[PDB]
RNA sequence: UGCU
DNA sequence: TTAGTATATGTGCTGCCGAAGTTAGCACGCTTTCCACAAGATATATAAAGCCAAGAAATCGAAATACTTTCAAGTTA
DNA sequence: TAACTTGAAAGTATTTCGATTTCTTGGCTTTATATATCTTGTGGAAAGCGTGCTAACTTCGGCAGCACATATACTAA
């Protein structure tokens, strides 16, 4: 038996409800040294989505693909610097350059 | 199917209500939707505004004193439904419902009208306030919706002679939203 | 589905109005819980005059409902004093019962 | 349901 | 061989409750699977606006002090 | 018999402060066209309790059973 485990809750008016239409999404803005390491990956990568994801692991990949989308609708002259520059793939650099995002975004909030 | 022989009879019915009652959301709702009326090609009658601004205020119950509503908040269901219809009228001929969703404007006009009716007791009473006390979901847009139409009616008061002397704002032209 | 079910989908707000509708209308009253199945029990309102109507509301019907002629029931009998009108009887087949 |  | 006795022989009696049929004259009035075919769920502009939730700035509300008023009792006269 | 310098006594005013509102962000919804493929969303056709009352007359009207009696064939003297 429930033993006073959950509240009882004064909502749905038996008159009528609307919609919402928005449910989860909800996505996190960018920053600019965020955009400029995105395109860095970018560069060092390409367009192959999966390993963006894979290698950011706070960024959802959908995000990801829309910031992708929307830097071509916008800004196709930084898309085609990216594509021109290359870098070899680094993993134990990027992933110091990782700890060095994560400890800027905890001083962010600390802030 | 509900939706259109609901339509068809120019009867109200708030395709919110339906999805909430249906066991659905809204995205799949309005795919199928599209999907079905694209494939049968029946006549699909637009919602009457007067119609369901009707059948939203039937729903406030600022008509009977309540228990939890004090009598100051009590107003007169014929006049207030007027002053929503005349007030969701200009909306529609000032381009305010065009393109929006029509339940927010509908809410900020009855808000409007129950302020309008007594400025006095309700110049500090919110519409979140208004929204917990009538036991009714408050929409987002209703707000945006609000400032738009407070706007018109302060434009309405510049075009009028006494008011723009009066040079009122968006606060103290509630109690002359009537005369507008 | 996974989506959890509850009664007011289902909550019929019709049935007891058709029923309640039906019941007083048509006057056969079928109650199957207790086995009862009752006809002529709502009558129409009289409105030939207001002593018609005014004597059609305080009428009694009987059990026996012209089941038999027996005559037992339809005689006038000594505890119906102060009771029932002793004189005010339709004349007709339900001389008695009504 | 009333009428004879 | 014949009188006394047991049985079934159909017969005839009794109740047995029920069986059909009766009651007169008008005007009103759900489950398993199994099954197969086509429909989720998927990249992708794409212009467009409205919507629904974090942040940042703004102003309203008002509370704890700083001025002035006001008495009222007391001073130089 | 007044006049001015007292005191703590109001409003009364303004200045900042809690807070809620308003203003910004994305991003998804939707419009068409077709391009193409996995398992799992279904269509559809099968098939393996429980009562009450009698509504009462008439005159069946049979059979149930039963059951009583006895005529006869078997058996003891
Ligand atoms: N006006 C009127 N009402 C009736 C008539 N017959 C029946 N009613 C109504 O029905 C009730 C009694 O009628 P009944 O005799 O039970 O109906 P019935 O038994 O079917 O009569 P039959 O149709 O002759 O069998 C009365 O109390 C009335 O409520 C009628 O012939 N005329």
């Amino acid at each position: 038996c429930v033993v006073e485990e959950n509240d009882p809750i004064f909502e749905r008016g038996s008159t009528t409800t609307y919609s919402s239409f928005r449910k989860n999404y909800y996505s996190k803005p960018w920053s600019n040294k965020e955009t400029d390491m995105f395109f860095l990956a970018i560069s060092m990568v390409g367009t192959d989505f999966s390993m963006i994801g894979q290698l950011f692991p706070h960024r959802a990949r959908i995000e990801i693909k829309n910031k992708f989308k929307r830097e071509e609708k916008t800004n196709g002259w930084r898309i085609d610097k990216a594509f021109q520059e290359k870098r070899p793939f680094d993993f134990d650099f990027f992933a110091h350059l990782l700890q060095k995002v994560l400890a800027e975004e905890e001083k962010r909030k600390q802030k | 199917c509900v939706l259109i022989t609901c339509r068809q009879h120019n009867w109200p019915l708030t395709m919110g209500a339906i999805c909430t009652l249906l066991y659905a959301d809204l995205d799949v709702f309005s795919s199928t939707y599209m999907q079905i009326v694209k494939l049968l090609g029946l006549d699909v009658p637009s919602l009457c505004l007067a119609e369901l601004v009707k059948t939203y205020c039937s729903s406030f119950k600022l008509f009977q004193a309540s228990p939890s509503v004090p009598a100051k908040y009590v107003e007169d269901k014929e006049k207030m439904l007027s002053r929503t219809m005349q007030l969701v009228e200009l909306a529609n001929e000032t381009w305010l419902v065009t393109g929006r969703h029509p339940l927010p404007v509908i809410t900020a006009a009855t808000f409007l009208a129950w302020q309008s009716l007594q400025p006095a007791d309700r110049l500090s009473c919110s519409l979140a306030r208004f929204c917990k006390l009538a036991n009714v979901d408050l929409p987002y847009p209703a707000s945006s919706r609000l400032q738009e139409l407070l706007a018109v009616l302060l434009r309405m008061a510049e075009q009028l002679a006494w008011l723009r002397v009066l040079r009122l704002d968006k606060r103290s032209v509630v109690k002359h939203i009537g005369d507008l | 589905r996974a989506a959890q079910f509850d009664v007011v989908k289902h909550m019929r707000q019709d049935q007891i109005t058709n029923g309640m509708v039906n019941a007083i209308s048509t006057g056969n009253w079928s109650l199957k819980r207790f086995k009862m199945d009752r006809q002529g029990v709502t009558q129409v309102l009289s409105r030939l005059s207001y002593i018609s109507a005014l004597g059609m509301m305080t009428r009694i019907s009987s059990q026996f409902e012209k089941t038999r002629k027996v005559s037992g029931p339809r005689s006038l009998q000594p505890s119906q004093w102060g009771m029932l009108c002793p004189s005010d009887t339709p004349e007709g087949e339900a001389c008695g019962l009504v």
